[PDB]
């Protein structure tokens, strides 16, 4: 879990998978965004402001009780993550986002705007695993539906 | 190496002890044989055939590489000598030397250097309070002559020596032009002031003196006239060119009919500048920048000078002397660029003079204040650079006269007074003490038996006959006029150095004992050397 | 090495660390409030013990290096033209804008000057900046047609050490820069060391708050090293008796008793 | 320099016994700031002792 | 000039970061360490990567958050800003790679990012 | 800021306190004049005083921030008269948090939601020849410094 003051354990979790980085949104096109007047800057920041709010009540609208993206998030929205009672893990890889789908029964989103409830995967138990006197931590998603991947931990 | 395991070379008791010494005398003995007006100067080679004939102490140690630490104290402390003093710089090395070749000696002989060190320090302080109370001479008492006689002393041994009746009073009367007092009422000459330009050419004799500034710069253009009788300087701290917008600023055009106005500013700019400084009156202008021939042409048309490139504290000093004032840039505190009359300067004349092929300008005689600059002649470059490092010393003792108003005899005179003080004072102090302040007394000697020596004379006669005049002085209170007797080194006999006009500052005295002694005390203070290998 | 200094060097070691603790309370010193300031030249005789503020830097402005009544401010922000933190540029498209932009950013300037200015001060230091230029040519050209000294290039690391001595709270915006953020002092003066060297003193403080400058002068470096270091010792030592209050016969005497 | 805590780190004494002395040097400095010599000579005292 | 000059080691790379406000420098201990030009603290140390590190590559599109940095740990890893942590890594390099160039990024072998 | 508060009420946070600007990373500023910069600069410093002023609105004696703090908001809280800590690294304000109960936040539009950690004392304290800050009667204190002396 990216914010180390949320639960470690996660149970009968609405899982929704998500590959859009929790950051304001970025064209892919050189861009330039003109500020002219203070009222410019002003707007500007309101427009941060009020994507943060939005991306994360609308991951909140869906039902979920736990999120997972891929390419991490900065601080905003990891505290407003904390603040709405949503655990989140973040650089979530790749081939793993495609095995939490899998197995979860859930679908992979793009973007905020197209996450709807059917969209969402379901964990009987998500769970944060220590190793003892290592500091390192790894996360468990288990007891699915009927998950058709598997994971042998050795 | 044994049981220390230290990855360098080290050296402990009599073995580093001798060798500091031998460092150190390694230094003395480099100068020894330029103290004096019988001592000759040296010619260092820089090994890609640069020459420097010189004669002062601190410029010879500057130049040469020493490896030894024990070496490189006395050669900054020559340094030291040069900056917070400016004369004196052969003596304090060898006096320094001398004093821990004599410490050494006692340190053989079981004396510990803690009561050497002791001595040294007694000695030190009571030579200082005995030259204080007993051998300074009021330089009011002399008037004008004393200037005079204290730079033609300093003046002896250095090429500007045999001509220095004419080159003492240039000296005198340049420090006294600069001259100015400050809050408190104390007069303060700020030597160094006075530019010093450099041109082989004829005789030293010819060498002159400026009632005014001399500029190492030349006009900017040849169309602008040479010469202003009736000079308004303007003095700036900005480039006169083609205007140019700075980093954050950006041109973009999106109507073409706007380029050409917009071109047109970069250089109208800077012409209405120019017209704003030339629409007061001023004849001479004179920046720190540089300036595009296209703004050159609006002198010229005016028939106004303008120096560009010239060195920032040589506008500083043409300012101050002029009465102008350095302008950074244009803009008053309305939030306009405007330029007023206020802040010109003005000269009873400037010239283009010729110097031996080049060219220099002369701000002749500026008001509202008196400055002074020298142009030096000689046969070539090696003889015109001594000739500016013997002018600082002689502007340096004239500095430290009129600024401490006593004088001490020149000559050894000091020296042999002190040796037989220090002697006699030593039997009345301690008792380890009493060699330590001793060996003080005789180290102090070396300074007149080096003189003797470089003239090829009887070292131990003349210093036997010095020593036994001063030892009347001490003890018979009735020729106390013998304190001022001294070295005459042209014909080899003892002499009154104060009627011979032999004159130092006290303070070259004073400052030579202390950082000399303090120099000493450091060196003799080691004994044991650790030298790690380096690193590569 | 010092130890025909040790009359001038013991009682300024013990007004050091007495100056910058409270006698009946404290129960450890701080050494970093004692400054040690390092410069060539002199005799180890002319060390000094400073009750202000001793600077190295050097003063920008020329023909001002005395002030009485000086009202010292501290700036951390810079006097030059404006620039955001975001990425700026200004556009031009007329020829009329070129003499607009200079014209305002002159304004700029000299409107930050005057509200410097009206607050009474006349000693400015400048705290180093880098990626902006702290003090514009222009800047400092108003700055002393107004008769400001000007002190700039101050390191990051020494503001807490000038707002303890001199009492001045600093300012990094100039909204914020009002006549209460000033230090007071009796005297702002910088003085050479006979030719070698120049240092700025700011000697005579209304809130002298536990702080004091120890100036260590000498003939060569080693011997000015080894005087720092039979200073700090000193203080070390004192230090220590302030920490255990308890002294004890030297000369070998413990190692001796000990022994035994 | 006279200072043992100077003297014990300017020379790069490489014996790991060196080492440790060195480092008591240094605490003995902070702690206290004097009798940094002789710490350093009561430990090599103590371990001349031990030798027998 | 920055001259900070707070290294014990040398520099293998020193990349000014995009932001023209901090650098990321890597000493020779394989640690990368991100410096602010204006107050010159410096701000984290990233641990691991035990051999020394031998190139530096900040995100292209500005953002000051993520860069990816290679030594002779035969490694290609990625860091966050955000949460001083390697969010990714590669094996595919087996000998010191030399230069690293950013695109998914090519180093000396394209690596992909959506995919690993 | 103060050397030595006592009942502080912690705030834990790990927001930016310095040059903080917009993640728009494709925004920049483009005007035809200097008085504009001027005004957006001024309007950039309006934005962290509004910040500060958030911040201080939780009713804060103490202020921990896990990123740095630059000149000006180090001001802000110096006249509020709030003891600023920065630079504690995510090991710090973890340890912060779990000791003295405290919230690590980054947004502060709602102060109610945020908890603020508890003691009964800060202040400074010499430990050998260093100046560290002492945390003295913890609410939690689920976190331990030991002091090692050598
Ligand atoms: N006309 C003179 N007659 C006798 N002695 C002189 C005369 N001029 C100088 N001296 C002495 O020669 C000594 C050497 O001075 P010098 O070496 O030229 O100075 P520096 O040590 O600065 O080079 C001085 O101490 C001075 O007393
Ligand atoms: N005047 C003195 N007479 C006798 N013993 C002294 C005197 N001064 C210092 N000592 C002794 O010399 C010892 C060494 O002190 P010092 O060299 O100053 O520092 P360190 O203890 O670090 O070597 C001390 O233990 C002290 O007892
Ligand atoms: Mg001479
Ligand atoms: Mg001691």
């Amino acid at each position: 879990f990216s914010h180390p003051q949320m639960p470690k354990k996660v149970e009968d979790a609405k899982i929704a998978i998500l590959t859009c980085p929790f950051e304001p949104p970025k064209p892919k096109t050189k861009h330039k965004l003109d500020v002219t007047s203070v009222e410019d800057y002003k707007a500007l920041q309101k427009y941060e402001k009020e994507k943060f709010e939005e991306m994360i009540q609308q991951i909140k609208e869906t039902g979920a009780n736990l999120a997972i993206c891929q390419w991490g998030f900065d601080d905003e929205a990891n505290h407003l993550l904390l603040q709405n009672n949503l655990p989140a893990v973040r650089w979530v890889g790749g081939p793993e986002i495609e095995l939490i789908a899998i197995a979860t029964g859930g679908r992979i989103v793009p973007r905020f705007s197209e996450l709807t409830a059917e969209k969402l995967g379901f964990a009987g138990l998500v769970q944060e695993i220590s190793f003892g006197t290592t500091k390192d931590k790894m996360l468990v998603i288990e007891q699915c539906k009927n998950s058709r991947a598997v994971t042998i931990f050795i | 190496e044994g049981p220390l395991s230290v990855f360098g070379d080290r050296s402990t008791g009599e073995t580093i002890r001798s060798q500091n010494v031998m460092a150190a005398a390694s230094i003395a003995n480099i100068v020894k044989s330029s103290l004096g007006p019988v001592g000759l100067d040296k010619m260092l080679v820089d090994d890609i055939g640069d020459v420097t004939i010189t004669n002062d102490g601190a410029t010879i140690l500057k130049l040469l590489e020493v490896e030894h630490p024990a070496a490189k104290v006395l050669c900054e402390l020559a340094d030291l000598q040069d900056k917070e003093v400016g004369d004196g710089t052969t003596s304090v090395v060898i006096i320094a030397a001398e004093l821990l070749k004599n410490a050494d000696e006692l340190v053989k002989q079981k004396i510990h250097p803690t009561s050497v060190i002791s001595g040294y320090r007694l000695a030190c302080k009571e030579a200082v309070r005995y030259i204080n109370e007993n051998l300074i001479v009021n330089t009011d008492e002399l008037g004008r002559d004393c200037l005079i006689n204290a730079a033609k002393t300093s003046m002896s041994s250095k090429i500007i020596g045999i001509n220095g009746d004419f080159f003492a009073n240039m000296v005198v009367d340049a420090v006294l032009a600069i001259k100015y007092t400050d809050i408190r009422g104390q007069p303060r000459y700020p030597v160094n002031s006075v530019n010093i330009l450099k041109a082989h050419g004829r005789s030293q004799m010819e060498s002159m003196l400026i009632s005014g500034y001399a500029l190492n710069c030349v006009v900017g253009s040849q169309g602008m006239p040479k010469r202003i009788v009736n000079a308004k300087i303007a003095c700036l701290d900005f480039s006169l060119q083609k205007t140019k917008m700075k980093l954050g600023v950006q041109v973009v055009i999106t109507d073409p009919e706007k380029l050409d106005q917009i071109r047109q500013r970069e250089s109208d700019i800077t012409k209405e500048r120019i017209q704003k400084i030339l629409a007061t009156g001023a004849n001479v202008i004179l920046t720190t920048g540089g300036i595009d021939d296209m703004c050159l042409k609006y002198f010229v048309e005016a028939g106004a000078m303008a120096v560009r490139r010239v060195l920032k504290r040589d506008l500083k000093r043409i300012a101050k002397a002029s009465g102008a004032t350095i302008l950074s840039t244009l803009a008053n505190l309305e939030g306009e660029e405007t330029f007023e009359a206020a802040m010109l300067g003005q000269a009873e004349e400037v010239v283009q003079e010729r110097i031996c092929d080049d060219e220099l300008i002369l701000i002749k005689n500026t008001k509202a204040r008196t400055s002074a600059s020298i142009i030096l002649r000689g046969a070539n470059d090696f003889m015109c650079d001594e000739m500016e490092r013997s002018l600082h010393d002689a502007l340096c003792v004239v500095k430290r006269v009129l600024e401490s108003k006593s004088v001490v005899p020149g000559g050894g005179a000091v020296e042999a007074a002190l040796s037989i003080y220090l002697e006699n004072y030593a039997t009345s102090m301690g008792s380890r003490e009493q060699l330590a302040i001793a060996e003080f007394a005789r180290s102090l000697l070396v300074i007149p038996n080096t003189l003797a020596v470089n003239a090829a004379q009887d070292s131990t006669d003349l210093v036997a006959k010095l020593r036994a005049f001063h030892n009347e002085a001490q003890v018979n209170p009735e020729r106390k006029n013998l304190k001022w007797i001294g070295l005459d080194l042209s014909n080899g006999k003892p002499r009154d150095n104060k009627q011979a006009g032999v004159f130092e500052p006290t303070i070259v005295k004073v400052k030579s004992l202390k950082f000399a002694t303090e120099a000493a005390i450091t060196i003799l203070r080691i004994d044991d050397l650790i030298k790690l290998h380096p690193e590569s | 090495v010092v130890s025909q200094y040790s009359s001038l060097l013991s009682p300024m070691s013990v007004n050091a660390v007495m100056k910058v603790i409270d006698p009946a309370t404290a129960t450890s010193v701080d050494l970093r409030d004692i400054k040690i300031v390092k410069k060539l030249g002199g005799t180890i005789d002319d060390c000094e013990l400073v009750e202000g503020l001793v600077l190295t830097q050097k003063v920008s402005n020329s023909g001002i290096t005395r002030v009485e009544k000086a009202k010292i401010g501290l700036i951390q922000f810079c006097l030059s033209a404006p620039k955001t933190d975001m990425d700026n540029q200004i556009v031009v498209s007329d020829y009329a804008q070129m003499d607009r932009v200079l014209r305002e950013e002159r304004a700029y300037i000299l409107n930050l000057v005057k509200q410097i200015k009206k607050t009474g001060c006349n000693v400015l230091l400048i705290q180093k900046s880098i990626l902006r230029d702290a003090l514009s040519d222009l800047a400092l050209h108003f700055l002393n047609k107004m008769k400001i000294m000007v002190i700039k290039d101050i390191e990051r690391e020494d503001i807490e050490f000038i707002c303890k001595t001199i009492g001045t709270k600093p300012v990094a915006h100039i909204d914020q820069f009002t006549a209460d953020m000033l230090g007071s002092a009796e005297l702002a003066e910088e003085v050479n060391l006979n030719g070698s060297g120049k240092l700025l003193k700011i000697t005579g403080c209304a809130s002298p708050g536990k702080t004091v400058t120890i100036v260590v002068r000498g003939s060569n470096k080693l011997v000015i090293e080894e005087a720092e270091r039979s200073i700090h010792d000193a203080l070390c030592v004192i230090r220590c008796l302030v920490k255990k209050r308890a002294l004890i016969a030297g000369g070998g005497a413990p190692e001796i008793e000990l022994a035994l | 320099t006279n200072d043992g805590a100077t003297i014990l780190k300017q020379m790069q004494v490489l014996h790991p016994a060196a080492r440790m002395l060195v480092e008591l040097s240094k605490a003995q400095d902070i702690e206290a700031g004097d009798g940094t010599t002789s710490v350093v000579i009561i430990a090599g005292s103590l371990l001349d002792s031990c030798t027998k | 000039k920055k001259s900070v000059a707070m290294h014990t080691n040398y520099l293998s790379a020193c990349s000014f970061t995009n932001s023209d406000m901090q650098i990321l420098t890597a000493s020779g201990d394989g640690t990368c360490a991100l410096w602010d030009v204006e107050s010159g603290q410096l701000l984290q140390s990233f641990h691991g990567h035990g051999a020394d590190v031998l190139c530096l590559d900040l995100a292209p599109s500005e953002t000051g958050n993520t860069f990816v940095s290679g030594g002779c740990d035969k490694k290609a890893m990625v860091w966050d800003m955000r949460s001083g942590q390697c969010v990714q890594a590669f094996e595919t390099h087996e000998s010191d790679i030399n230069s690293v160039r950013y695109y998914a990024f090519a180093s000396g072998r394209l690596y992909d990012l959506r995919a690993d | 800021q103060p050397k030595r508060i006592e009942n502080a009420k912690i705030l834990i946070a790990n927001t930016g306190m310095d040059t903080d600007k917009i993640k728009i990373f494709g925004s920049r500023v483009r005007v035809d004049s200097t008085a504009k910069v001027a005004e957006i600069e001024h309007a950039e410093k309006e934005k962290m005083k509004e910040k500060v002023e958030r911040i201080l609105k939780h009713g804060i004696n103490c202020f921990i921030n896990r990123q740095l703090i630059y000149n000006y908001p180090e001001q802000l809280f110096g006249a509020a008269g709030v003891m600023a800590i920065e630079h504690a690294d995510f090991a710090g304000v973890e340890r912060l948090a779990l000791v003295t109960g405290g919230e690590i936040a980054s947004t502060f539009d709602h102060p109610e939601l945020v908890k603020l950690g508890s003691c009964k004392l800060i202040e400074e304290v010499m430990i050998g020849e260093d100046k560290l800050i002492h945390f003295s009667g913890v609410a939690l204190g689920e976190a331990c410094t030991i002091v090692l002396r050598g």
